[PDB]
């Protein structure tokens, strides 16, 4: 109907909410290792010349 | 001989000449209509053997190819879409050629040696 | 705006008619005389030619090829 | 009336809808009288009094007056207040008049 349930109970949204698995995620480098991935991605591997960096360009 | 068996098969699954099952080949026999028959001796229970022999007694000719799983499979019943088998099982345990469709020497000389007996 | 709800049915089920299917289901219209002749348990109809065999449900038989137009009483 | 109409969702429900019953802790309630700030005060058919805040979705949607038969949601941590969460037309509240989830003592027809 208008409202499924009893309304505002403390935490409804969170209640509902599919719980997905966090996925295995490989080691990443830390330290002075996470810098230099940081500098090989945006200033020797340039991949987005045009406009912007555009850092975490979404997929469409 | 192996080849002119496939060779009439091919020219009456071309023509539409396949009775493919036993009461299409009954009803075939019956009419002046089937002119060959091919069927199988691994039949359980022998009965469906006994009627097309004497059905065939009544458009004479019969062939006793074994296998009927094999006999369905290079009787053209399978799509056979790869060239692999791309089917699990499918037989006919009985096969009524009526159309001779084209005609090769080969085939032509074994069917009057066994018309010939 | 259009309000339509759940269809609500006053009526269990119609059913879907399976056709029959029979197992060794042509030796029966047959009978070997004992390795040589053979006879035909059911009758032939006239219409289509030889070979097509008469339905015998109760007192008339019953074609299949020109099922409509024949059905003779026994 | 007014040149307001225009601009809204023209939402045309006016074909009899469905009405909504009471789920665990939504009940059924009267307007007894109006307050401001688009707060109500609902006497429940419990014998309880409860305050009734004018709520989302329902504030300048639909207009409610006194002696309205209504919808509320309750809140376990607080029992006094409550929210209004559907309004019925007078119509569909004859039919809960005669199936009587309500007492019948609250008589409010035309
Ligand atoms: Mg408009
Ligand atoms: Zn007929």
């Amino acid at each position: 109907g208008k409202v499924h349930g009893s309304l505002a109970r403390a935490g409804k949204v969170k209640s509902q909410t599919p719980k997905v698995e966090k996925q295995e995620k490989p080691k990443q480098p830390k330290g002075r290792a996470y810098k230099r991935l940081l500098y090989t991605r945006r200033f020797v591997n340039v991949t987005l010349t045009n406009g912007k960096r555009k850092m975490n360009p979404s997929p469409s | 001989i192996e080849d002119a068996l496939k060779v009439v098969l091919r020219t009456s699954l071309v023509h539409d000449g396949l009775a493919r099952g036993l009461r299409e080949s009954a009803k075939a026999l019956t009419r002046g209509e089937g002119q060959l028959a091919v069927l199988v001796e691994s039949v359980t229970e022998e009965a469906i053997s006994k009627l097309v022999q004497g059905l065939a007694t009544e458009n004479v000719p019969l062939i006793k190819v074994a296998d009927a799983k094999q006999l369905g499979e290079w009787a053209g019943l399978g799509k056979i879409d790869r060239d692999g088998n791309a089917r699990k099982v499918v037989g006919a345990s009985v096969v009524v050629v009526k159309n001779w469709g084209a005609d090769t020497q080969e085939r032509e000389i074994l069917l009057e040696h066994f018309s010939q007996q | 705006g259009k309000k339509r709800k759940k269809k609500v049915y006053t009526t269990p089920k119609k059913i879907r008619h399976k056709h029959k299917k029979v197992k060794l289901a042509v030796l029966n219209y047959y009978k070997v005389d004992d390795e040589g002749k053979v006879a035909k348990l059911r009758k032939e109809c006239p219409n289509c030619g030889p070979g097509i065999f008469l339905a015998n449900h109760g007192d008339r038989f019953y074609c299949g090829k020109c099922h409509s137009t024949f059905a003779t009483q026994k | 009336g007014g040149k307001k109409g225009r601009r809204g969702k023209n939402d045309s429900d006016g074909p009899k809808r469905e009405l909504i019953y009471k789920e665990e802790g939504q009940e059924y309630a009267q307007i007894t009288k109006m307050l401001g700030n688009g707060r109500v005060e609902a006497s429940c058919f419990d014998g309880n009094k409860r305050m009734a805040h004018i709520r989302g979705k329902l504030r300048k949607k639909v207009w409610m007056g006194q002696g309205d038969i209504i919808l509320v949601s309750l809140r376990d941590f607080q029992d006094d207040q409550c929210d209004v969460v559907h309004k019925y037309n007078l119509d569909e509240a004859r039919t809960l008049k005669n199936q009587g989830e309500l007492p019948e003592n609250a008589k409010i027809n035309e």
